[PDB]
RNA sequence: GGCCAGAACCAGCCCUACUGCAUUAUCCUGUCGGGGAUCAAAAUCCGGCGGGCAACGAAGUGCAAGAAGGGUCUUGG
RNA sequence: UUAGGGAUAUGUGGCGUCAAAACUUAUGGGCUCAUUCUCGAUACGUGAAAAGGGUUGGUGGAUUCCACCGGCCCCGAAAAUGGAUGACGCUUAAGCCCAAUUAGUGAUUGCCCAUUAUUCCUUUGGUAAGGGCGGAAACAAAGGAGAAAGUGUAGCCCUUCCGAUGUA
RNA sequence: AUCGAAUCGCCACCUACAAGACUGGAGCUUGCUCCCUCGAAGGCGCCAAGUAUAUUCAUGAUCACAAGACA
């Protein structure tokens, strides 16, 4: 929430409303561990992340297993005084955050800028939705990680069960985002098929030698 | 074949008098130009590209800072003997738009002469417009990977 | 991938002397990754059969042997290994390969993983292409079936080097981070 | 199942390495991993293995024995007509695009851009055109409801008075 | 770490032939001071007056396989807060 | 100008690009006989016989002795 | 194994992030699932036995089963602050055994890190090794200067080679 | 109003979704055949508002942060 300050400046220098270089990442069906050593080495190399979906990422094993994990590290706590204790979040991008975290120099400062340049999600919140196509992890999913044989876990319900209390929440408001998507697709779907058609008729209207030059490159 | 002489050249073979270039630096960064010649004693190159089409005067260049291009326009009617280092030899100061008659009468002949040459040219609409395009590294770009 | 190891035949004696004035003259298959390794083997085998030390001893040739034409073959490898535990082990395997140093690399990766058997410790006995019909294992026999067919899932097909990305939308190939 | 199965007579694209997207016949398979290739129409392509991860199952299959001879691959390959089928798909023409694009120099990338920015400006007018008849782009339709309110409500005395009065300041 | 070699990654470039590629070409390093101090062309263009200011050095050899490249800069290393910053890498010295 | 920077050349180094000699036979090819397998074949395999260069960039087998583009803010001019 | 500096190349050790290197290499073969002690990744060494049982290998018999022997995993396996393959994590491994170097293409150096190796520059000291040192002839301002017969100095001067750490 | 900056791809077609042991559709013979939108491009953008009869560029003098940036 920008300062008064700030505002009445970008007011005198009359520039116009800015927003940095940021990659979106849907985390859905990535592998917790790939994908976060993945992120952490492009945020050390400058880049401004947000990711998205945390509460999809999937961890190989059964869900037990990994509940179980969550459970032994949720034990360590400084005995003689819990506050300033190991702080554990149940929240899956929470958790992703952590993961990242432990992957940076977190005790320099240069390792502190790239952990604050990324920006962690549940679901697709509304300020995301309509910044730009999503990107994914290729070496980082799940349906090439992983033999399907195996089981594996998604994030949100082991999160769930250690904790978490926020996965109706999520999964209501993902619910009423996918359908609002999926209206505001259906309808414009005559706006894309009049620029298909549009380039279809372009083809038979434009100059013929340019024709055959989209024909050599693969275009006509 | 001496070094001490002005035919002297190490300039390499793509930088042919003809060839279209890429200006890498400079004022006029990007713009193609046409190769015209070497200076005497392994000098500079010099580029027209003529100015009616992307403002490239008649200008020296290192070609180090140029792509030669593998697209060519014959110049053999060109007549670049009177382009000399003279042209370009400035009397300098002392205790301190604007073009002299002769270089602005140069720049009339070469370029009536580089247009005629290049409206000569199977496909010269095309190499017309290909000199007035702007080269720009895009993001995604691969120039490493490029022919040229 | 071609084979790691190659088909080698060493040939060598015993020096004469006056107490062996013309030496017998043994021939030596052996699979080995250079020919240094395979003249080592030689020698071993000729120290531990026929007492003789390659102090004493002469190469008289060492030669890879080439392999044949590629076809898909069933190979019987006859071959032994020794634990400390078990002592010596000695089975016979098939494999399917296209050549018999193929089939050698192989049963030696085979033992490896199965056995722990490192190549120092495995004695090659004979490699021999066999027909279809004397092959035992279900395994290998089903591998010539006539009508052998099947869809290749599960894969993973990484892109060429070049193209490979980090970072790509996600039901596009437009690379975002590359 | 519309996969197609690796067996003896499938054409294959090659996906990685020395020969990146040549065609090939399967000619035998050795195991789950392993089969031998050849196509007698590319030079290159000589009896060879190949890796299974390396190769791309096509919808073609030419009608070979296993370890067929060389004879007659290329007489079942020639009469088939494989080749010529596989070279009239867009993912082939796709491929000797991509060939073409590797090689292209600065004035074809220049060609190429001018072919595709005149197909887009035609659009351009053939889209200005089906949304002037019938909208669906946002400013028309925007336009078009917001008409007929404009229409609706601008009969008004006062309306047209200031209406005229405004045209006759300016 | 041996800070007179930096380490650069360019976009694009991922395999080590693409850094051969780039092997020779200069590279600059942009940023900006506090005050105004010369510059280049200081009195033929004073529009150039800037507190930007840039570092410059050469691309020395591929580092690894995957596209990194090794630098060398002019005279002094190049300051440790470049680290994750964005830097030039021009197309001269040109080869074509 | 004894300062900054860019291109040229030179000498010395350092990376290139370009490969010949020998070898292969437990091999290559044709045809007889067997043996194999399915509706029938061909093939995988084994013995003969007649021929041989598997020669694509043959083979990832032994040794190579091929003089002269790009790097030098890694040297000095 | 060490004068103080650059370049190049290695050693041991590595190449998912931390952390330089396979931006998670291959157009390599197998094996492995593990639930509060965390399976594994522990050379030296720093977490184990007698004994026994999922999977996939071997040997020898009987008509698919019988016995026996390996691999990996599991059980046997209990301690006191919360905690440790270094951490995160990894299971189409980033684990284990084996084997490669851009891959059945057409030959025998993928890559990253040393006070090491090679080479270049400078220093310093030798059981140091060589030259020069009889001013060569001429030459003012509107090519210059130096040239000492010397252990040691701003070392007479030049060239060359080798060594250079260190408590008492 | 300091204030000179580093940053250099836009979009109202990507900016919805799911699956990778089955990807547009069929058929029965179930891995082959037949059809198609033939299964390997998000659209633009890169100097004439569009592919051509054009039209100002200099002397900012041969590299220098692009001397400029509401695309
Ligand atoms: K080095
Ligand atoms: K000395
Ligand atoms: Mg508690
Ligand atoms: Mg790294
Ligand atoms: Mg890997
Ligand atoms: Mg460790
Ligand atoms: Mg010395
Ligand atoms: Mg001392
Ligand atoms: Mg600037
Ligand atoms: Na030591
Ligand atoms: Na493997």
């Amino acid at each position: 929430f920008p300062s008064r300050k700030d505002a009445f400046r970008a007011q005198r220098k009359g520039a116009k409303k800015h927003r940095p270089e940021i990659i979106v990442i849907d985390l859905k069906d990535h592998v917790l561990g790939r994908a976060a050593a993945v992120v952490a080495k492009q945020l050390l190399l400058g880049k401004k992340i947000t990711v998205v979906r945390c509460e999809q990422l999937n961890i190989a094993g059964t869900e037990i297993r990994n509940k179980i994990k969550y459970l032994q590290y949720l034990r360590k706590r400084k005995l003689t005084n819990p506050t300033k204790g190991p702080f554990h979040h149940r929240a899956p991008s929470d958790v992703f955050v952590r993961t990242v975290r432990s992957m940076l120099p977190r005790y320099t400062k240069r390792g502190m800028k790239a952990l604050n340049s990324l920006v962690a999600y549940e679901g697709i919140p509304p300020n995301v939705v309509r910044t730009g196509g999503r990107v994914v992890i290729p070496r980082a999913q799940r349906h090439v990680c992983y033999r399907s044989e195996r089981p594996y876990t998604v994030l949100g319900n082991m999160c769930k069960h250690v904790g978490w209390k926020y996965s109706d929440v999520v999964a209501n408001l993902e619910k009423a985002r996918v359908e609002k998507a999926s209206r505001h697709h259906e309808k414009q779907a005559k706006l894309r098929d009049a620029w298909k058609s549009a380039r279809k008729e372009a083809l038979a209207k434009m100059p013929k030698h340019n024709v055959e030059v989209l024909k050599k490159f693969g275009y006509a | 074949v001496s070094r001490k002489s002005p035919e002297y050249t190490t300039l390499r073979k793509s930088c042919a008098p003809g060839a279209i270039a890429i200006i890498l630096a400079g004022r006029f960064r990007g713009r193609r130009a046409v190769i015209l010649k070497q200076l005497p004693h392994n000098g500079p190159l010099v580029v027209s590209g003529p100015m009616k089409y992307n403002g490239v005067p008649i200008r020296r260049i290192d070609s180090r800072y140029v792509i030669a291009t593998s697209t060519t326009v014959d110049i053999s009617s060109v007549d670049t003997a009177p382009i000399t280092a003279e042209v370009f030899q400035r009397p300098k100061a002392e205790k301190p738009t604007l073009v002299s008659d002769a270089r602005a009468q140069l720049q009339k002949k070469i370029d009536a002469a580089l247009i005629a040459a290049i409206k000569k040219d199977a496909q010269g609409k095309e190499k017309a417009g290909y000199l007035r395009s702007v080269f720009t590294v895009k993001p995604g770009d691969a120039p490493h990977r490029w022919n040229w | 991938v071609k084979p790691h190891l190659r088909h080698y035949q060493v040939v060598g004696r015993e020096s004469p002397s006056e107490k062996n004035p013309e030496p017998t003259v043994y021939k030596f298959e052996v699979f080995a990754p250079n020919f240094v390794v395979a003249k080592s083997r030689f020698w071993r085998m000729m120290r531990v059969k026929n007492k003789v030390k390659a102090t004493h001893g002469d190469v008289l040739s060492c030669k890879v042997v080439k392999d044949a034409k590629l076809v898909a073959r069933n190979y019987l490898v006859d071959i032994a290994y020794y634990s400390q535990r078990c002592g010596y082990t000695r089975m016979v395997k098939e494999f399917r390969d296209v050549s018999k140093t193929g089939a050698v690399s192989q049963a030696y990766h085979d033992l490896a993983s199965r056995h722990r058997a490192r190549y120092h410790n495995i004695e090659v006995l004979n490699v021999k292409s066999i027909p279809d019909h004397e092959v035992k294992h279900l395994s290998i026999a089903q591998y010539h079936a006539p009508n052998l067919s099947f869809p290749l899932l599960q894969r993973r097909t990484k892109a060429t080097r070049k193209d490979r990305a980090i970072f790509v939308k996600k039901n596009t190939k437009r690379a975002v981070v590359a | 199942v519309k996969s197609h199965y690796i067996c003896a007579g499938r054409l294959v694209r090659i996906l990685r390495g020395p020969r990146q997207d040549r065609v090939g016949v399967i000619v035998d398979i050795v195991d789950a991993n392993r089969v031998l290739v050849e196509n007698p129409e590319d030079a290159k392509m000589w009896r060879h293995v190949q890796n299974l991860k390396n190769v791309e199952p096509l919808k073609y299959c030419v009608s070979v024995s296993r370890n067929c001879s060389a004879k007659a691959l290329k007489d079942a390959l020639a009469s088939s007509k494989a080749l010529e089928k596989y070279a009239k798909t867009r993912t082939a023409a796709r491929v000797e695009a991509k060939k073409a694009c590797a090689v292209s120099t600065d004035f074809e990338r220049y060609q190429l851009r001018v072919a595709r920015r005149s197909r887009a400006h035609w659009a351009r007018k053939v889209f200005d055109e089906k949304d002037a008849k019938t909208p669906v782009s946002w400013h028309k339709v925007a336009l078009k409801k917001m008409l007929k309110k404009a229409a609706k409500m601008d009969s008004t005395e006062g309306a047209k008075r200031r209406m005229q009065k405004a045209i006759a300041a300016r | 770490q041996t800070k007179q070699t930096a380490l650069v990654r360019v976009e694009n470039v991922n395999t080590r032939e693409d850094a051969t590629w780039y092997v020779g070409k200069r590279v600059c390093y942009v940023y900006h001071g506090k005050k105004v101090k010369r510059c280049v062309r200081w009195s033929k263009a004073p529009a150039r007056r800037s507190t930007t200011r840039a570092l410059w050095g050469r691309v020395t050899r591929p580092h690894g396989n995957a596209g990194m490249m090794r630098v060398k800069f002019n005279g002094a290393s190049v300051p440790a807060s470049a680290i994750g910053r964005r830097i030039r890498v021009y197309l001269y010295p040109s080869q074509i």
